[PDB]
């Protein structure tokens, strides 16, 4: 009767509507086809188009300028927690600010050809367990 | 409404304290924050789009944006002496923003005397 009390009933009741909500997957959804909102072209479903591009940003000639030379192997990718982007060309890594792009940190640690590179999490009891980040270098001869 | 051009006021002024007295880094990651000048790409254009929409307030404060951005991004690179360097960007931000600035400045005091701190 009271409405305060009323109120938050409607809210809850809402509320836990919200939270049941049917599963995303479900085999029984699609068994017969798949339904498709489906145009080949950009903006073709107007008020729907889920995505939309809202900007575009060239890699710096900065850090590009620090590329030019590679003789054995190029790669590139973004470290997705960081919000910055990573380019190995042989021997040598860039990081750059994906917000900024003028920022951009260099390793001039590793010797030899970097094979790979990843971020990973620390563990749960070491000496760093407190930074936010790791990041694997692999060369041919090391990990650092 | 009213608040937010007052934040943005706040913004700017913060920029200006920390703009001189060094802190050329510090300025360009605010300046950028504000999201008035395009950092980004082309996008100079949208920022075209977005400007007379602009309220009278900051439509007024956009000059010296303009030129503090081209300043840090002159003094920040300067070139440098003798390892990744990417001048790159911070170069590519002037860039856009004159272009930002040669499509106003008839709407502006009428200082496109970016370009003598552009170049060098």
């Amino acid at each position: 009767q009271e409405a305060l009390e009323n109120a938050g009933r409607l809210i809850d009741r809402q509320l836990q509507e919200d939270r049941m909500y049917p599963d995303l997957s479900e085999l029984l959804m699609v068994s017969s086809g798949m339904d498709m909102d489906y145009p080949l072209q950009l903006l073709s479903v107007p008020n729907l188009p889920e995505i939309s591009s809202i900007r575009r940003v060239p890699l710096p000639p900065e850090l590009v300028e620090q590329f030019g030379h590679m003789q054995c192997n190029c790669m590139m990718g973004v470290f997705p927690p960081i919000s910055r982007a990573w380019l190995t060309i042989d021997s040598d890594i860039f990081m750059w600010n994906y917000e900024d792009g003028g920022d951009l940190a260099y390793f001039d640690g590793l010797s030899e050809t970097i094979l790979a590179v990843g971020l990973v999490k620390p563990k749960a009891g070491i000496f760093q367990p407190h930074v936010r980040h790791l990041l694997v270098l692999a060369t041919p001869v090391d990990i650092v | 409404f009213v608040d937010s051009t007052f934040y943005l006021l706040l913004d700017l002024i913060t920029f200006f304290d920390e703009y001189h007295s060094g802190h050329i880094d510090r300025a360009f990651d605010i300046i950028e924050r504000l999201k008035l000048v395009p950092l980004n790409q082309e996008s100079v254009e949208e920022r075209v789009a977005a400007f007379r929409n602009f309220s009278d307030e900051i439509r007024h404060n956009l000059s010296e944006v303009l030129l503090a951005t081209m300043n840090i991004l002159f003094t920040q690179f300067k070139r440098l002496k003798g390892i990744e360097d990417r001048d790159s960007q911070l170069r590519s931000q002037a860039r856009t923003l004159i272009t930002f600035a040669g499509m106003i400045p008839y709407r502006t005091s009428g200082d496109t005397n970016a370009r003598l701190v552009q170049m060098e």
